[PDB]
């Protein structure tokens, strides 16, 4: 559960990301997949290499889920809805990769954001993640 | 089980590490990301403020034996589980940490070496980074398994 | 994050405990003591014994706050902001702990509810459980 | 460690387990209660709601195997991780579960018991079982280790 502090925090390092949002999501990704090779399993299809099309793609589409989220912070079941069915209900994706993806998307923000990434930041972005992995994890609907 | 590549990658970065600050700022950064884990550090004072924490020279001064304890792993990356057996028996028989948070330590660590080292801190150089610091945990974690 | 189905089943089961709720809530804090050790490093200065008063007293304090949290299972950051104070602000538990108690409280359902602990009320009680428990390490005030 | 006296009262509520149920139950409440487990479990077929897979004949089979392991385990508490090592390597090399899951499902056992045998199992005798569960999920893991 994130305080007014957490959600300011948020809003303001999201901004700091801006544009950004989708090559940092590509990294996380990237990031993930060379660090914890297991979870490659769910992207077999995948170009996975260095520079790859569809990790470039996908990490857009992760950012633009973030994004979303960040609006509405306040409205995450409603606004996560078809992203909480696909990942709890059709994927069945081990909660543990959240946690993972989570780690790898700090770390490419602490790579990126070396003026802003301060400990409140981290803190609250780390909860960030946490709240929202939570909703792509549970089945509500 | 890192390459010999990834030994000399390790090696390098670790070489540029400051050795009296960059366990400070990850015992720190644990603090305050992981409040509960204050429960275990009363002892050292003023944690208050994420500004107290940071520039609490208990937490620095304990965050540089944490720091020289990863030294230590870094050296003998072939026995971490030996070289860490005093640290596990404090860590779990003593204080009964759980182990998640030796993983939430290493993890703040990596973010640290991120922040401060950037683009060097490239994705193959986290790839080895995690696997030394899921070691670190592992061997930390022995007396639990 | 829990369902509709959640909810009912939460609401069904726990109206089922009823004036069993403090009785169950002290079993359920011996289990965890016995069970796991280290939570009474929690409890230092308590009467820990079989048959504590302390137990039985802190037991039922437990289960109204659980009532409470069914009662307002949509609403819960605001009931139970008293005891995330308490929890997350002051006595800093270790999550851990939450899954521990969760646990005992789960096994201490199962031996006396035999006809209303069936794996879907077991499940929905897990996820409810867990709901409580966030909020009750966050801190978010 | 089981004391002679907790490996008596375990040994003996073991003897009263119906050997063609429990597992099957364990099984099923770990799909039902944490469903991202059921990824491992896709071939067993109809897992889309919680009776179809209490209902599940794949599933009772599965679990009655899971129950003789863990009957095995019993019978040797001082070598649980050689009784067990073929075992780790299936599940930590080949199937790459997440350690986690084997403590719930060790948790999901002792829930089922509790459910099966009500007062008779005691917070003595629950506390007994958690040494046991842990115990057979920390050797399960040791592949990772
Ligand atoms: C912050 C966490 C996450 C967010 C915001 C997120 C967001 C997304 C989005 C936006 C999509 C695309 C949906 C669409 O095209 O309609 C997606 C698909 C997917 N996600 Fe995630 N996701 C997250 C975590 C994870 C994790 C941890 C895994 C597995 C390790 C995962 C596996 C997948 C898979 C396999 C797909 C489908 C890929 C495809 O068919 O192209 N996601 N996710
Ligand atoms: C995961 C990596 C960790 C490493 C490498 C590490 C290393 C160390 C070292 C080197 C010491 C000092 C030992 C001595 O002076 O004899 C120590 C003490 C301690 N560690 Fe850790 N530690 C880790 C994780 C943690 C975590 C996660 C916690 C708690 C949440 C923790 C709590 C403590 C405490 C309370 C002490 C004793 C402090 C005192 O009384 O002065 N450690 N650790
Ligand atoms: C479902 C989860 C929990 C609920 C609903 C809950 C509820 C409560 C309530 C209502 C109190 C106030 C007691 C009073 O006013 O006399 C309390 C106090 C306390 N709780 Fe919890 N609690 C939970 C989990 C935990 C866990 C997991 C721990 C630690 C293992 C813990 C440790 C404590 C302690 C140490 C106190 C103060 C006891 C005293 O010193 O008098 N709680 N809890
Ligand atoms: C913690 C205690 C557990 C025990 C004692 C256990 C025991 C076993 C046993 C005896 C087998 C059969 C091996 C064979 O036929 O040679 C097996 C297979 C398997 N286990 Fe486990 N297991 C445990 C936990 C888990 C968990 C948590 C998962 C997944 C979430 C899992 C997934 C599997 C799968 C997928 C198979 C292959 C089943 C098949 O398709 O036939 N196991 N396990
Ligand atoms: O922080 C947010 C939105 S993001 C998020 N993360 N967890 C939750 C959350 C809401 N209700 C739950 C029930 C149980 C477990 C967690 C949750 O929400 N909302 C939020 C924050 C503070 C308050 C307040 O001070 O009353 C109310 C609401
Ligand atoms: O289930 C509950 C109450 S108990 C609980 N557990 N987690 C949350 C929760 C609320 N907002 C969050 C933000 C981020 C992380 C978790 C949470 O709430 N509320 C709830 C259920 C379904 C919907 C819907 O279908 O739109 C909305 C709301």
């Amino acid at each position: 559960v994130l305080s007014p502090a957490d959600k300011t925090n948020v809003k303001a390092a999201w901004g700091k990301v801006g544009a950004h949002a989708g090559e940092y999501g590509a990294e996380a990704l990237e990031r993930m997949f060379l660090s914890f090779p297991t979870t490659k399993t769910y992207f077999p299809h995948f170009d996975l290499s260095h520079g790859s099309a569809q990790v470039k793609g996908h990490g857009k589409k992760v950012a633009d889920a973030l994004t979303n989220a960040v609006a509405h912070v306040d409205d995450m079941p409603n606004a996560l809805s078809a992203l909480s069915d696909l990942h709890a209900h059709k994927l069945r994706v081990d909660p543990v990769n959240f946690k993972l993806l989570s780690h790898c998307l700090l770390v490419t923000l602490a790579a990126h954001l070396p003026a802003e990434f301060t400990p409140a930041v981290h803190a609250s972005l780390d909860k960030f993640l946490a709240s929202v992995s939570t909703v792509l994890t549970s089945k509500y609907r | 089980h890192l390459t010999p590549e990834e030994k000399s990658a390790v090696t390098a970065l670790w070489g540029k590490v400051n050795v009296d600050e960059v366990g400070g700022e990850a015992l720190g950064r644990l603090l305050v990301v992981y409040p509960w884990t204050q429960r275990f550090f009363e002892s050292f004072g003023d944690l208050s403020t994420p500004d107290a924490v940071m520039g609490n020279p208990k937490v620095k001064a304990h965050g540089k034996k944490v720091l020289g304890a990863f030294s230590d792993g870094l050296a003998h990356l072939d026995n971490l589980k030996g070289t860490f057996a005093t640290l596990s028996e404090l860590h779990c028989d003593k204080l009964h940490v759980d182990p998640e948070n030796f993983r939430l330590l290493g993890n703040v660590l990596v973010c640290v070496l991120a922040h401060h080292f950037g683009k060097e801190f490239t994705p193959p150089v986290q790839a080895a980074y995690q696997k030394v610091v899921a070691g670190v945990a592992n061997a930390l974690a022995h007396k639990y398994h």
